């Protein structure tokens, strides 16, 4: 359960983040690849290398659902439905990726955000990120 | 573990940049404060009611600072993590019984300090170096459990 | 999220282990105690030795926990939002320990339910323990 | 890993009793039914949409079968389980990339599947020291990746 400090803290991290919001998640999704290559799986037929524009593509679809997640903060079951859907059911994510890519989500805000990464607003992003990882990976029937 | 030429390049040109007094207590702290669980094991440390009375408080720093030696004392032996940590692993696991993934927690955390205090020069392959190096760190804490 | 027929599946469980409960709380309890020692360091004032009143006590009041999650599982978080303060804030359990828990709760209704403990049964069962976990460890802050 | 002479004649008397032609079988069978997931790892086997279908499909008994024999081979070298699963490590890590966490899920089914078979002589000593033992197996599938 996030607290209104936790969403206060969230809030403004994004706020920052601006329109970086689709490049960050490029960067984060490079960070994962490279990092725990065994998630590279799920993303065969993508060009995984620097640059690729499929890539980049993605970060942008990323940080979309993640926006959406933050605008709809206490509801992101709802929200998150059809993407954990799809996550669960027809891509077979294993759970624990979601925590590489938000480890490497936090790995990114922190590289771009020196000001904004303060203990607290890590504890809160990290929080965030958790409770988007649980909506979806919730449909695993 | 095995890193590269390029990986283990990486992984030193950044190290040698780190202020060794200041690191490891951020990355203790941090981790004191985003998993409060872990605060279990320092009763003795005083006031962690706060990030910030945890981040200002000096048995944290004091801590961290020694945290950060084992650190660079595995960065020196990447070929041989299992000797260098056999000590800290029997008291972290034997005495201490630390759950290990916290090891992971830790490391994990000290990217993100890393992250933090360095910018884009901590760029996705210097940072798969270093996920390399922690998680060999964690794996060598745990050898006790093994 | 639990599906109708896992709340219809972890329904039928507790039905069969009936005034066992109690009993089969304290075996699970004791199965964690002996293949995670680890778990120990939070009864450090509890006699952990096979026959100890205080865990044939403590597995009464964990069957009850998880007795009252079953019988309002479509609001668990409410259920156990006294349960869950005390686990995290005061207690300060390690997340990783519920999944130790939760696995030795499987393999005492395996010892004890032949008939019930079918993959789908354990499918739900594992559902509804991972729930309890997830409620019991919200309160992290 | 160590097991005392005691958890070696606690696995040992237990695994002696154990059907090897359907153990497997039911442990992948599980697996693949209560971690969904693990499933995309099998999509030549047919026929997975029910837990029904999953369990009575002859691919999955026949790998079962395959597996349970690496852990009774596991069993043979307790002391020496790095070496044993080299091979197995390659195949599950570098071919596969098989996340590890799902080494120690499939162990701890097995531990499900024991303790249905065995009842109350799957004591919690003797799930203690089985415990011991998927953890090894774990961990040596798991060398490639450390
Ligand atoms: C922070 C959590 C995550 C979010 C917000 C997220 C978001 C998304 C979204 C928005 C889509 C595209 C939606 C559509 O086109 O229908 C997508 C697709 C997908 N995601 Fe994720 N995802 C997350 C984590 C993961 C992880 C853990 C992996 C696995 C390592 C993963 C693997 C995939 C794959 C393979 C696809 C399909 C890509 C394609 O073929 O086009 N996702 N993700
Ligand atoms: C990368 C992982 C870690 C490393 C490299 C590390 C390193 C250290 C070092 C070098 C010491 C100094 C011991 C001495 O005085 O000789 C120590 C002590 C200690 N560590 Fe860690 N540690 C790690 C993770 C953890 C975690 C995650 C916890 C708790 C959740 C923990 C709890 C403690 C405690 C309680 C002590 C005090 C021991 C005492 O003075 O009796 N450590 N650690
Ligand atoms: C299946 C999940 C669990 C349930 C339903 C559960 C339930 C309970 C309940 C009912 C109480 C007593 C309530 C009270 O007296 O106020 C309790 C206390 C406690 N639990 Fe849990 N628990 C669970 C998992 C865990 C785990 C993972 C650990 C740690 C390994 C743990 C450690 C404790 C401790 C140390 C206490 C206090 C005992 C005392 O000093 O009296 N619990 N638990
Ligand atoms: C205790 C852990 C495990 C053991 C002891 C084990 C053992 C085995 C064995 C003995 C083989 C036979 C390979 C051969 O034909 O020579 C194999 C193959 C295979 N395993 Fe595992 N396995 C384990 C876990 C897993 C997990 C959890 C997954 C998937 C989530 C997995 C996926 C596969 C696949 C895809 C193959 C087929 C390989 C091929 O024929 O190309 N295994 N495993």
């Amino acid at each position: 359960v996030l607290s209104p400090a936790d969403k206060t803290n969230v809030k403004a991290a994004w706020g920052k983040v601006g329109a970086h919001a689709g490049e960050y998640g490029a960067e984060a999704l490079e960070r994962m690849f490279l990092s725990f290559p065994t998630t590279k799986t799920y993303f065969p037929h993508f060009d995984l290398s620097h640059g690729s524009a499929q890539v980049k593509g993605h970060g942008k679809k990323v940080a979309d659902a993640l926006t959406n997640a933050v605008a709809h903060v206490d509801d992101m079951p709802n929200a998150l439905s059809a993407l954990s859907d799809l996550h669960a059911h027809k891509l077979r994510v294993d759970p624990v990726n979601f925590k590489l890519l938000s480890h490497c989500l936090l790995v990114t805000l922190a590289a771009h955000l020196p000001a904004e990464f303060t203990p607290a607003v890590h504890a809160s992003l990290d929080k965030f990120l958790a409770s988007v990882s649980t909506v979806l990976t919730s449909k695993y029937r | 573990v095995h890193l590269t030429p390029e990986e283990k390049s990486a992984v030193t040109a950044l190290w040698g940049k780190v202020n060794v007094d200041e690191v490891g207590g951020e990355a203790l702290g941090r981790l004191l404060v985003v998993y409060p669980w872990t605060q279990r094991f320092f009763e003795s440390f005083g006031d962690l009611s706060t990030p910030d009375a945890v981040m200002g408080n000096p048995k944290v720093k004091a801590h961290g600072k020694k945290v950060l030696g084992a650190f660079s004392d595995g960065l020196a032996h990447l070929d041989n993590l299992k000797g260098t940590f056999a000590t800290l692993s029997e008291l972290h696991c034997d005495k201490l019984h630390v759950d290990p993934e916290n090891f992971r927690l830790l490391g994990n955390v000290l990217v993100c300090v890393l992250a933090h205090h360095f910018g884009k020069e901590f760029t996705p392959p210097v940072q798969a170096a270093y996920q390399k190096v922690v998680a060999g760190v964690a794996n060598a804490l745990a050898h006790k459990y093994h």
